[PDB]
RNA sequence: GCUUGAGUCUCGUAGAGGGGGGUAGAAUUCCAGGUGUAGCGGUGAAAUGCGUAGAGAUCUGGAGGAAUACCGGUGGCGAAGGCGGCCCCCUGGACGAAGACUGACGCUCAGGUGCGAAAGCGUGGGGAGCAAACAGGAUUAGAUACCCUGGUAGUCCACGCCGUAAACGAUGUCGACUUGGAGGUUGUGCCCUUGAGGCGUGGCUUCCGGAGCUAACGCGUUAAGUCGACCGCCUGGGGAGUA
């Protein structure tokens, strides 16, 4: 979220943003409510994540 | 874990952001990941820990 | 719910058998015994055994001939829901003679072969071949 | 769910010695006790439909145990409902 | 008799009323023959986020054994009382000592 | 009469089980103000819409309603419906460890009764966001749509109606019996606690898989296997869950 990054380097170095926010909870909340269908959606996040 | 007052042991179960850390990272047991959260929550309510890095 | 003990026998056998299991136990009773008898007598099991006083416990030894088991089919015939009673002239004869039908008469728990000889009838407990 | 204190007191009050915990008479009173208590719980609230199931349960139970006793010792039975105060 | 953890936070300006407060809540609980198994005047501590505006605030940990009644009034007086900007009476499960 | 079925008692354990009251932070909308200046917003592209009465953007202080990120999980709880911030109060069930009481007090259940998602109805309240209706803007041959700008009921609370869902595991309840393997969860006994453990012994659950079963698909000790007790229900499609 935050980066100090003091002296030597003009490279952004903010790969932290790909560690939480962004398309994370922000693609999530962006649209169709869901409500019970995430249930189904996450039942593939495990019907897959078994192997 | 054993308590919310343990902001010490506690502070190594949350990200910079303040967000609780999944059990799949901590390798924490089950029973305890709950004891943990329920104490981090408590710590959050009692201004003993931020909900947010906004503060 | 344990409302038919005899089927629980007929079946503890049936299963244990199909599971090529040597032994088999269960809570006993006079009625269980008298049948284990006919099963031994007529030779569908090695021998029975009741071990205990407070809470008696039928124990049966299963026979196996070739690879197969000796009991090809054990089936209840009477039962709580629907009881059966054949006279003497109407007693059944399983597998055309081969195998047998347990039956309880006023003179004890016999086979069809028996009860026919005994000249009387009873409740046909179950079939066994 | 009914103090160890009170629960004990009733065993003591209905069965033989304490320890005669499962005496017909004693269960009936032990339930009775809880049932009645519960009336004030469901007075307030009323919407507590789930917990209500447990209470009805309580009564299906007692009602069954009471029926049993009556078949056994109607004397013990009569005494019991006079003593608890139910049937009307 | 039930235990509770309990801990409130007094507004800085109203710090000086903390001694009397504890004095009071104690005499209130002991009053109904309830034990007082811990007490810890954590004093002005700094806050994780600001709250009611204003940072830092006086803390008071205090484990107790008392009837579910004096516990009630306590919870309310924490409302009646503006000076207390948070409180939280907790769990139970037997007394406790020292920790922190 | 019996004690194993079933009950009761002691102690604990886990839990989004139920009901009530408090309370928190993040966001959104809105009100007031600082700064700031001509665009914002929206789409596939647009337009309606919003902004020179200063919008959007940014900072600050407020108000209100709604839902509770992370934890979070083939995790958990309940009879089904369904139940996710945190705290207290009230309360149901479940489970486990010892023994102790009761002594078949059980199982199932037409009728009956209770419960029962969302939408819907009645009275008051409440109303941020969403959104049937409806209005506008597009698209299209047409566009009563999908898209966009708006937006009412409703979605929220109390009280009371309604009683239905693909209310599904499309698998009634209970009981006994029948090879295994890898997990998740949650109790409990023992072990130089000498390990973040070692071996056991329960309840629950996910995935495979054996016999067996199956039209096949598949199920497979949580059976759709082997058996019993009771209940519900089916009897070609349409007509009709209608008259
Ligand atoms: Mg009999
Ligand atoms: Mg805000
Ligand atoms: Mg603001
Ligand atoms: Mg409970
Ligand atoms: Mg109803
Ligand atoms: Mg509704
Ligand atoms: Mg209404
Ligand atoms: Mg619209
Ligand atoms: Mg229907
Ligand atoms: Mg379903
Ligand atoms: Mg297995
Ligand atoms: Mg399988
Ligand atoms: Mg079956
Ligand atoms: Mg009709």
């Amino acid at each position: 979220i935050k980066v100090r990054e003091n002296e030597p380097f003009d490279v952004a170095l903010r790969r932290f943003k790909r560690s939480c926010e962004k398309a994370g909870v922000l693609a999530e909340v962006r649209r169709r409510e869901f409500y019970e269908k995430p249930t189904t959606e996450r039942k593939r996040a495990k019907a897959s994540a078994v192997k | 874990e054993i308590d919310y007052k343990d902001i010490a042991t506690l502070k190594n179960y949350i990200t910079e952001s303040g967000k609780i850390v999944p059990s799949r990272i901590t390798g924490t047991r089950a029973k305890y990941q709950r004891q943990l959260a329920r104490a981090i929550k408590r710590a959050r309510y009692l201004s003993l820990l931020p909900y947010t890095d906004r503060h | 719910s344990m409302q038919d003990p005899i089927a629980d026998m007929l079946t503890r056998i049936r299963n244990g058998q199909a599971a090529n299991k040597a032994a088999v136990t269960m809570p006993s009773s006079k009625l269980k015994v008298a049948i284990a008898n006919v099963l031994k007598e007529e030779g569908f099991i090695e021998d029975f055994k009741v071990e205990g006083d407070t809470k008696p416990e039928l124990e049966l030894t299963l026979k196996y001939f070739q690879g197969k088991a000796v009991v090809e089919s054990i089936q209840r015939v009477s039962r709580p829901g629907l009881r059966i009673y054949k006279r003497k002239d109407e007693l059944p004869k399983v597998m055309a003679g081969l195998g047998i039908a347990v039956v309880s008469t006023s003179k004890g728990v016999m086979t069809d072969r028996a009860a026919r000889q005994a000249g009387l009838g009873g409740e046909i407990i179950c079939y066994v071949a | 769910s009914l103090s160890t204190e009170a629960t004990a007191k009733i065993v003591s009050e209905f069965g033989r010695d304490a320890n005669d915990t499962g005496s017909t008479e004693v269960q009936v009173a032990l339930l009775t006790a809880q049932i009645n208590h519960l009336q004030g719980h469901f007075a307030e609230h009323k919407k507590d439909h789930h917990s209500r199931r447990g209470l009805l349960r309580m009564v299906s139970q007692r009602r069954k145990l009471l029926d049993y006793l009556k078949r056994k010792d109607v004397a013990r039975y009569t005494q019991l409902i006079e003593r608890l105060g139910l049937r009307r | 008799m039930r235990h509770y953890e309990i801990v409130f936070m007094v507004h800085p300006d109203q710090s000086e009323q903390v001694p009397g407060m504890i004095e009071r809540y104690t005499a209130a609980i002991t009053g109904a023959e309830g034990k007082i198994h811990r007490l810890e005047d954590w004093g002005r501590r700094q806050l994780a986020y600001p709250i009611n505006k204003l940072h830092k605030a006086h803390y008071v940990l205090m484990n107790v054994e008392a009837p579910q009644e004096v516990i009630d009034e306590l919870e309310t007086t924490f409302r009646f009382n503006d000076a207390v900007i948070r409180s939280m009476v907790m769990r139970t499960k037997h007394a406790v000592t020292e920790a922190s």
